[PDB]
């Protein structure tokens, strides 16, 4: 349950990354409040799942997620390259992520 | 931001407008100056909410000509619009 | 900017211990520790990549914050140290690591 | 009982009361405290506003002068104490 409370703050993360940019100087009113929103609720919710979680695994999947959706964000919506070595990283991560969970 | 109207003018004040855009134009933030059109001065000036396309400016010399300019965060949008009043 | 690079990862490190001792945001110093060790790590981020390209500072600093997370967790928490989630910990993080070197 | 401790009113008036407690130790610091106060003899509700952590004081107005009052300050959980609670006349 606090694994599901994770997955959710990793997600925020990648929200609130990509409203950053899309907001300029924190200027642009939709993206600033998206990614206001979006820091407040990962953050809040990485909280609550640190309090069950060890911090050392929480964190680390949490950034996981976060760095993941952005690759799988950058490659789908930018036209980022699909390296194959992206693809490698990406099962890396995830298998990380998994095992982690896995063990619990 | 467009359209930077004087709504309203009493003697002493005038209640201005603008149109903010729509959803992804919509900016955080517009500053209003205000001031003697041709002073020698500092001039006035507030900020308003992005959400808000209306301001008051109040204070005003009553039969004096001002001039009005509400501003963008910054330069990357519509450039600045101005207008001259007189009360 | 190297330095100030590894001060921005430090401080992630140190708010991530802060937010464990917070409790769900709730104890005042951890709660603030926390907040205040992020715009820290932020800005000397800023200020990094104002100078190191921003692949290679980016992989750097949340290198540090990922391991280091991991290390200080096994120890003011007492957190596990099994052989498998060494080995699953060593995945995500080079996953982690990889991915950011690339873009 | 470890958070709040030694609610007090400092202050006193027929529609105003200035109430204040012992927040503790730098680790029993929390970051908001919520103060609870209705008429004791309970009309119906309880009034109910947050505090920021780091204020050891709140002060409560708008009350009805020669009724009592209770007035409770909690922690954010229940894990670090029990809400304290007193009874005071305006
Ligand atoms: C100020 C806070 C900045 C965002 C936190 C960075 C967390 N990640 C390392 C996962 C991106
Ligand atoms: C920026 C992040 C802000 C986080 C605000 C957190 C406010 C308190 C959250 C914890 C509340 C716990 C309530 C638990 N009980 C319902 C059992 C009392």
């Amino acid at each position: 349950m606090a694994w599901l409370i994770l997955i959710i703050a990793g997600i925020f993360e990648v929200v609130w990354a990509i409203a950053l940019k899309y907001s300029n100087g924190f200027t642009r009113l939709i993206p600033s409040m998206i990614t206001l929103i979006g820091m407040l609720i990962s953050f809040y919710l990485l909280s609550q799942a640190t309090k069950t979680l060890p911090i050392g695994t929480a964190y680390t999947i949490w950034t996981g997620i976060g760095a993941l959706g952005a690759v799988i964000c950058g490659i789908i919506f930018f036209k980022e390259p699909l390296t194959a070595l992206r693809i490698v990283f990406m099962i890396l991560l995830l298998t990380g992520i998994i095992g982690l969970k896995a063990t619990s | 931001p467009t359209k930077l109207e004087v709504v309203a003018a009493t003697p002493t004040s005038l209640l201005i407008s603008w149109d903010a855009g729509h959803w992804w134009e919509w900016v955080t933030y517009y500053r209003i100056t205000y001031g003697e059109t041709g002073g020698n001065s500092p001039v006035q000036e507030f900020t308003v909410p992005g959400y808000s396309s209306t301001a008051t400016i109040s204070g005003l010399k009553p039969g004096v000509d001002y001039t009005i300019t509400v501003y963008a965060p910054t330069s990357d949008y519509g450039s600045p619009i101005s207008i001259n009043y007189r009360t």
